[PDB]
RNA sequence: UCCUCCUAAAGAGUAACGGAGGAGCACGAAGGUUGGCUAAUCCUGGUCGGACAUCAGGAGGUUAGUGCAAUGGCAUAAGCC
RNA sequence: CCAGGGCUACACACGUGCUACAAUGGCGCAUACAAAGAGAAGCGACCUCGCGAGAGCAAGCGGACCUCAUAAAGUGCGUCGUAGUCCGGAUUGGAGUCUGCAACUCGACUCCAUGAAGUCGGAAUCGCUAGUAAUCGUGGAUCAGAAUGCCACGGUGAAUAC
RNA sequence: GCCCGGAUAGCUCAGUCGGUAGAGCAGGGGAUUGAAAAUCCCCGUGUCCUUGGUUCGAUUCCGAGUCCGGGCACCA
């Protein structure tokens, strides 16, 4: 609750007054945080996605959700109901600790980390974003590790512009480019 | 949240290179030691470096001189 | 044991340990392990964690795989971009320093291909 | 490659050939057969058509090509695959 | 031998070696009840990931779906757990 | 007659050889035993500097005198502990040295990194009967500089032939 | 004019219950041979006749069309 309190005490007042802003409401808020993680090679083996669940689980305390496949698509040979997906959707208090633990901890430890791109806001103020390794989270130790399987982020908020969702997550001091 | 399939949350500290020791809640149970956090990262800080620097010029002229 | 980014192995003696590094070599490895007084007979493990501190601190005097890469790219690219030999035969896939192409050129020309 | 102390090469008969057109102005395209030589920044801006072996192939200097060889950026045998 | 539309002339019905298609099954759950939910498609953004797997929104409003061929219906859903 | 380029190209196929694929080994330190040859537009001590190719002053030697020139493999003490490995160095980037008016197309070498393919190889085939085969270094001709080639030298040193 | 069958690698055939097409001949290095044969080793070659549909998906299932092979066109 940290970043909420931080959030609460110095980000509403910048937000307002670099937006004219009348009212607490019309300050953009941070709704949800979802992790999804795409694992299409669990045809060959179910364990390969069982495996994925425990790692996305060990990265935020949740059991993680075994999505399934919305139709059925022959180019990658899959058929109507077949789990090829782990999703996790965090609110509250567990989404602050894990917004300040990504951003204190995990985005320095990414390998070759130059910023994060601004243009990722697809025209609605959520923010997507995606990492190609996992082990940056330090709940995953090296010598137990099974093979490398990244995920994509997503910052579900308030915001109804791309301006306004970037100026909420500089206000949180997120790594921008 | 459902009692008995979720993994233990507990608290934990995480002690940096730098000395800037936080407390975050987290499911590895043992202590963490970290390397680069967020304030002691090239990038948050703003010493960034390039790749350019000049070019051929600066070089030709400081290695030959007529 | 996680230096500039990657992970490195234990159970290996430091100077080998260090050269897993993209810029690390036998020399740049004993120097460093001069400069921070840690001799060539221990691991990475039995090691505190301020010598594994100066140790990175000694290594960020160097270039490594963040900018060593960049650095490399940079210069084929402006090569290729300027049009002179070398980057015409770096764009061919070819020797560049000066080599056969007739015969014993496989590890530029790729695997062998047939009509 | 080239002995530091010795300095870069460069013939006589292209170098009083640029220096005069530094200050001449006339931007049109040189011609010379000296692939030997080094380009020093003086020569930026302007174009030389070099000897290739057949004709002369022409070439604008930019400043990223000084410490290069000028026969570097021209061909020598034609080449288009089989 | 049985089922859907037209010919079939706005009640029903109505023929031809007429024009177009199907059936000789299946389900102890694919039935009953209770509780809850609404897509097809397209756009934008995101790691492997590509026109199309998964994830976030936005447009759209049944243009989807019905265990099956067609017709008539289905949002209080007859559709989805 | 001169300048530049080419004789070093490249989807390929062939021969001759080098490095290797590893513990009878790689790497680090220490330490013995040779032979045969060249040197005046030459060999180039000692010393200083550069980690290193090499740069400077400058002796000696037309040579059983001086230089090339420390022989290596070998032995002792340690490490790696069977992995694409501390094997393999290809290729590539940068910084450099030497010769040569002039090292881009094309010389040689040094340093910092990069560390591919390869884990004993199919049909088939090659050389060898003794200081031979196998393995390890050295010198010389060519040459301003440029050999894993060629010509010679020695060190360790086999198995087998009914 | 009617009906049946087939269309697959350069040639001859097999295959397929919807998801992943093989065999022989032939061709390309190579090996042996003075050189060709013969033999041996190493290889890879298809949009499964065209078109329109049920399907997540068709060389496979269905409806039409093209070519070829075959069987009939009888009682007057
Ligand atoms: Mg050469
Ligand atoms: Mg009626
Ligand atoms: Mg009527
Ligand atoms: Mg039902
Ligand atoms: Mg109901
Ligand atoms: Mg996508
Ligand atoms: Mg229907
Ligand atoms: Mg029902
Ligand atoms: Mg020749
Ligand atoms: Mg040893
Ligand atoms: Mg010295
Ligand atoms: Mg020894
Ligand atoms: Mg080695
Ligand atoms: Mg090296
Ligand atoms: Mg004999
Ligand atoms: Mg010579
Ligand atoms: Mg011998
Ligand atoms: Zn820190």
């Amino acid at each position: 609750a940290k970043l909420h309190d931080y959030y609460k005490d110095e980000v509403v007042k910048k937000l307002m007054t670099e937006f004219n802003y009348n009212s607490v409401m019309q300050v953009p808020r941070v709704e949800k945080i979802t992790l999804n993680m795409g694992v299409g090679e669990a045809i060959a083996d179910k364990k390969l996605l069982d495996n994925a669940a425990a790692d996305l689980a060990a990265i935020s305390g949740q059991k993680p959700l075994i999505t399934k496949a919305r139709k059925s698509v022959a180019g990658f040979k899959i058929r109507q109901g077949y789990p090829i997906g782990c999703k996790v959707t965090l609110r509250g208090e567990r989404m602050w600790e894990f917004f300040e633990r990504l951003i204190t901890i995990a985005v320095p430890r990414i390998r070759d980390f130059r910023g994060l791109s601004a243009k990722s806001f697809d025209g609605r103020g959520n923010y997507s974003m995606g990492v190609r390794e996992q082990i940056i989270f330090p709940e995953i130790d090296y010598d137990k590790v099974d093979r490398v399987r990244g995920l994509d982020i997503t910052i579900t908020t308030t915001a109804k512009s791309d301006e306004e969702g970037r100026a909420l997550l500089a206000a949180f001091d997120f790594p921008f480019r | 949240m459902k009692k008995d399939i979720h993994p233990k949350y507990e608290e934990i500290t995480a002690s940096c290179s730098c000395g800037n020791v936080m407390k975050i809640r987290s499911t590895v149970g043992h202590d963490l030691n970290l390397d680069v956090c967020s304030k002691c990262h090239p990038f948050f800080t703003g010493k960034q470096r390039d790749v350019a620097t000049g070019g051929r010029v600066d070089r030709f002229n400081k290695r030959f001189n007529i | 044991a996680r230096i500039a980014g990657i992970n490195i192995p234990d159970h290996k003696h430091a100077v080998i340990a260090l050269t897993s590094i993209y810029g690390v070599g036998k020399t740049r490895s004993k120097a460093i392990l001069a400069a921070a007084g840690i001799a060539e007979d221990v691991k990475i493990s039995e090691l505190s964690e301020g010598q594994i501190d100066t140790l990175r601190d000694e290594v960020a005097k160097f270039v490594v795989e963040g900018d060593l890469r960049r650095e490399i790219s940079m210069s084929i690219k402006r090569l290729m971009d300027l049009g002179c030999y070398r980057g015409l035969r770096h764009r061919r896939g070819l020797p560049v320093r000066g080599q056969r192409t007739k015969t014993n050129a496989r590890t530029r020309k790729g695997p062998r291909k047939p009509i | 490659p080239r002995s530091l102390k010795k300095g870069p090469f460069i013939d006589l008969h292209l170098l009083k050939k640029v220096e005069k057109a530094v200050e001449s102005g006339d931007k049109k395209p040189l011609r010379t057969w000296s692939r030997r030589s080094t380009i020093f920044p003086n020569m930026i801006g302007l174009t030389i058509a070099v000897h290739n072996g057949r004709q002369h192939v022409p070439v604008f200097v930019t400043d990223e090509m000084v410490g290069h060889k000028l026969g570097e950026f021209a061909p020598t045998r034609t080449y288009r695959g089989h």
